[PDB]
């Protein structure tokens, strides 16, 4: 059935970052893989992300949020960084395994 | 228009602003203290030495 | 020049019928914006508080040569007439201007600049890689104390 | 056990008034400075 | 050379690069106000401590009275004494929120800043511990006796370290004079290490409530945070002073208005509020050594938090499950606190063992687990 889907969309809404207009990926802690992943982003996706973040920080400082209409919707959240991040990790593991044996 | 006058005479030059803060403090102290003690004592009528003092201050033995 | 603060800078006194803009504009590398702004606002405060008779003597001579240079050719003299009538409702000669200019002294410059600059809330426009220039509040505090 | 009793309370009173007065003034000041950021507006204008 | 003497001067450059032009996130909340308060508090404790130390006498026959003399005879000695003892409390209230904030917003990812933070906590705890002995009242003596006696539960090196630390066979004058010296000393080490704390911090810069790069929106520490911090100060200071001047003995144990007596054990030996939670965990494990270890770990556990972070997000702002777990933990601590002030009797004994058990469970098991679970609910 649709259990996992109901849970996921539930959590997504419970989390609330969409209220700041943030995309799930905009909320990733910038560890090393994410740092690299971001460097691989196309200029436009990078600048869009940048504005979204600066926008959230300004809301956060103001102690306000976006008008309900503008909240990112679960099914419209573009996972723009995940493809890159998964590759950066794919490469790192290869190197890691190769430097052992 | 005091705000205007005050701004031109007191708050404009940093030099007069500081000078204002000093005399402001001097005056404020004198006033805040009197008012404070006055409130405190009034709240405690007849309990302080100041009050019952007359009973033994040259009025005994 | 000493600290390589900018590629260029200019002051301007853009007048209008009932209002105007008195300021300055500079172009500089991303990493020297702060110091330039700092030194610039500095010079503005120097204007309101310590201008010397030496500085004015020269300023007047520079301004005289400047007004005369605006009358070098027929087109520029025509422009002056067109604007003078339109803005001052008549023409103001070099002989009159010069009189006005000669009247200016240190004392006067200080008082006039203090009147329009000191402790005022400026208007700011910044374009480009401006990260190093920041906070209106900080710019605002630059508007007081020599 | 505590001879300062009275003075201690007379002070507490002054401490309160000044405390109220100062906390107030500093609250305005803080708000006044932050107003620049609190009201700030921004837009994203790509060459799109 | 540099145009403004704030950038070039080897000293004004320092005051500047850490308190005036220092880039701070535009959105740090009031929970970021505690670092400065902790600092101001520290400078304050030192000042009032020196003032008191100038009228104190480190000797078992004069300690209790020298403090009484200070309150009774020294101009404003009572006030200085009040501020010092209550300042220690303020200090801890501030430090606990400082830590809390850090746990909630994942600041511990700044490992060196975090590990030095832990060392500051321990140093502060030892400092208050020795400082508490100085007035030499009943709780001062028995607290000293009971606690320092736990070390003899260590293997072999135990029974020694104790009589070495005491300078004799029981807590006596030699112990007192060496405690005054340590109490006078440790605060400076705290100041020292605090400098290291802020140095590591400045490498990265402050974290912020959303846990995302604030590089796109940094603001000068001054006037934004200088004004915000000063306001935060006055806000806290009002209750501190209110409680101090209107209810001086609210927090203190009355057993300490009675000169230490080695031949009379007080009915209920308990620490100041800020140590209660740890006392509870200490008493939870009956067996001198295991209780010591449990106490040790109750604080040393902080060195592990950085390693039990499994979330892909830095803060808990967007993690509802972790949030409640977090507040469960906080409430878990009020309970241990409460238990710490209650005698060792049913139902307290069992409630106590539970609260302890839950405390370590939440930090070592649940937190890392729920984080993993949460990553899957985001489809990560
Ligand atoms: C009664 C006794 C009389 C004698 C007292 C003499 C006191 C002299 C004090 C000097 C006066 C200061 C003058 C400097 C002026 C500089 C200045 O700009 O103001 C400070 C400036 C304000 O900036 P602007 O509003 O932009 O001003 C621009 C005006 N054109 O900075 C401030 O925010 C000042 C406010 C400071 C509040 C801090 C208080 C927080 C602490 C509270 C607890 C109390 C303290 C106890 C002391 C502890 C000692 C152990
Ligand atoms: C240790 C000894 C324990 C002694 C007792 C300590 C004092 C306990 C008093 C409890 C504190 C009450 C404070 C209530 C705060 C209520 C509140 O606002 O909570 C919600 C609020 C929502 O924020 P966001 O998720 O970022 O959302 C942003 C959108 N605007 O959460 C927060 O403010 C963040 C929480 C930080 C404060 C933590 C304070 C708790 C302190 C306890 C110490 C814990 C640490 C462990 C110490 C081990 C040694
Ligand atoms: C002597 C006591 C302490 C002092 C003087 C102190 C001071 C500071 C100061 C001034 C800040 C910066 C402003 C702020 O975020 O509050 C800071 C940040 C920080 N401190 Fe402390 N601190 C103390 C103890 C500790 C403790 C016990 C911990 C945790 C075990 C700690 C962890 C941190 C961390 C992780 C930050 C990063 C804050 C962030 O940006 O998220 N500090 N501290
Ligand atoms: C981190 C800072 C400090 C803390 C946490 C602190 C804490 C304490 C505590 C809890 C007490 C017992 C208070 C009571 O009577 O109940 C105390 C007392 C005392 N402290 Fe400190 N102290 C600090 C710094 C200092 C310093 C720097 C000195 C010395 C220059 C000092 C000198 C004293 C003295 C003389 C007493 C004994 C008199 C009294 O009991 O009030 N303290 N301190
Ligand atoms: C000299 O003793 C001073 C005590 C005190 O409360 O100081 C403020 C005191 C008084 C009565 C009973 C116990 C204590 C000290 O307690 C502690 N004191 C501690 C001192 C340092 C550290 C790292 C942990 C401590 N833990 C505790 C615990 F409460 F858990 F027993
Ligand atoms: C000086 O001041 C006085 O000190 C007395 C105690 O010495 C207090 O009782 C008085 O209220 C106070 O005004
Ligand atoms: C938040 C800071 C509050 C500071 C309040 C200062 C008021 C203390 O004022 C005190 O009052 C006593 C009683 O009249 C006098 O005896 C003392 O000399 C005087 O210093």
């Amino acid at each position: 059935g649709r259990l996992m889907d109901r849970i996921r969309k539930w959590y997504y809404n419970a989390a609330g970052f969409n209220k700041y207009g943030l995309m799930r990926d905009d909320t990733l802690y910038e560890d090393d893989d994410v740092k690299e992943a971001l460097k691989r982003l196309p200029e436009d996706l990078y600048n869009e992300r940048m504005f979204r973040i600066k926008r959230a920080l300004d809301l956060s400082l103001k102690h306000r949020i976006l008008p309900k209409e503008q909240w990112v919707k679960y099914e419209e959240d573009k996972p723009y960084l995940e493809p890159y991040l998964k590759e950066v990790i794919r490469e790192r593991l290869e190197r890691e395994a190769w430097n052992k044996k | 228009a005091l705000l205007r006058q005050a701004y031109s005479a007191l708050f404009r030059r940093t030099s007069t602003f500081a000078l204002t803060v000093v005399l402001g403090a001097v005056l404020f102290e004198r006033a805040f203290d009197q008012g404070a003690d006055a409130i405190f004592e009034h709240l405690n009528e007849g309990k302080l030495w100041k009050h019952i003092k007359h009973k033994y201050e040259a009025s005994e033995e | 020049v000493e600290h390589k603060l900018c590629h260029s800078f200019q002051t301007f006194n853009t007048s209008y019928s009932d209002t105007g803009l008195f300021g300055f504009h500079f172009v500089a590398d991303p990493l020297s914006i702060d110091d330039m702004m700092f030194c610039a606002q500095g010079e503005w405060m120097r204007l309101c508080t310590s201008t010397t008779e030496s500085e004015v003597k020269r300023a007047k001579n520079h301004l005289r040569s400047a007004m005369v240079a605006q009358l070098d050719g027929t087109t520029p003299v025509c422009e002056t007439i067109g604007s003078h009538l339109l803005n001052y409702g008549r023409r103001i000669s070099l002989e009159e201007w010069d009189s006005r200019i000669s009247a200016v002294d240190a004392r006067m410059v200080r008082d006039v600049c203090s009147k329009y600059i000191y402790d005022k809330c400026p208007a700011l426009a910044a374009v480009g890689p401006i990260e190093q220039l920041l906070d209106y509040n900080r710019i605002r505090s630059g508007m007081y104390w020599i | 056990a505590e001879p300062e009793h009275d003075q201690r309370k007379r002070m507490g009173l002054k401490m309160l008034l000044i405390s109220a007065l100062l906390t107030s003034l500093l609250y305005y000041m803080k708000r006044h400075k932050w107003s620049v950021l609190k009201s700030r507006k921004m837009a994203y204008r790509p060459p799109k | 050379m540099a145009p403004n003497i704030r950038k070039s001067h080897p000293l004004l450059k320092m005051i500047n690069n850490s308190l005036i032009d220092l880039p701070a996130p535009s959105n740090i909340s009031a929970w970021w106000n505690f670092g400065s308060l902790l600092a101001v508090c520290l400078m304050t404790q030192i000042l009032t401590g020196l003032l008191l130390a100038m009228h104190y006498t480190a000797d078992t026959s004069l300690a209790f009275s020298s403090v009484a003399h200070t309150c009774r005879n020294v101009q404003y000695g009572w006030l200085i004494r009040n501020l010092h003892a209550n300042g220690a409390s303020f200090f801890f209230i501030c430090i606990f929120l400082h830590i809390g904030r850090g746990l909630y917003y994942g600041s511990y990812l700044y490992k060196e800043t975090w590990n030095t933070g832990v060392i500051l906590l321990l140093t502060l705890m030892a400092t208050a511990f020795v400082g508490y002995v100085l007035p030499w009242g009943q709780m001062s003596f028995w607290g000293a006796t009971v606690i320092t006696n736990l070390f003899s539960a260590i293997p072999y090196i135990g029974h020694t370290l104790v009589e070495w630390a005491w300078g004799g066979f029981s807590v006596d004058n030699p112990t007192l004079t060496r405690f005054f010296a340590l109490h006078f000393l440790l605060p400076f080490a705290i100041a020292g290490i605090t400098i290291i704390h802020l140095t590591f911090l400045h490498e990265s810069g402050s974290n912020n409530p959303l846990g995302i790069s604030s590089d796109s929106d940094k603001i000068p520490f001054h006037p934004y945070y200088s004004f915000k911090d000063i306001l935060g100060l006055t806000l806290m200071l009002t209750p501190f002073l209110t409680l101090a001047l209107f209810s001086p003995n609210l927090l203190g144990d009355p057993e300490n208005f009675t000169p230490a007596n080695p031949l009379v054990t007080p009915p209920h030996i308990k620490p100041e509020w800020y140590f209660l939670f740890a006392y509870a965990i200490l008493r939870s494990i009956p067996n001198k050594l295991g209780g010591v270890l449990a106490l040790a770990a109750s604080v040393l556990i902080l060195f592990l938090i950085p390693f039990l972070h499994k979330s892909k997000q830095r803060t808990m702002t967007f993690r509802p499950l972790s949030q409640t777990l977090f507040w469960l933990l906080v409430a878990n601590l009020l309970i241990l606190t409460w238990i710490g002030s209650q005698p060792v009797e049913h139902p307290f004994i069992i409630i106590g063992q539970m609260a302890s058990l839950s405390y370590f469970t939440i930090l070592l098991i649940l937190f890392p687990t729920i984080g993993t679970l949460e990553n899957k609910m985001l489809n990560y």
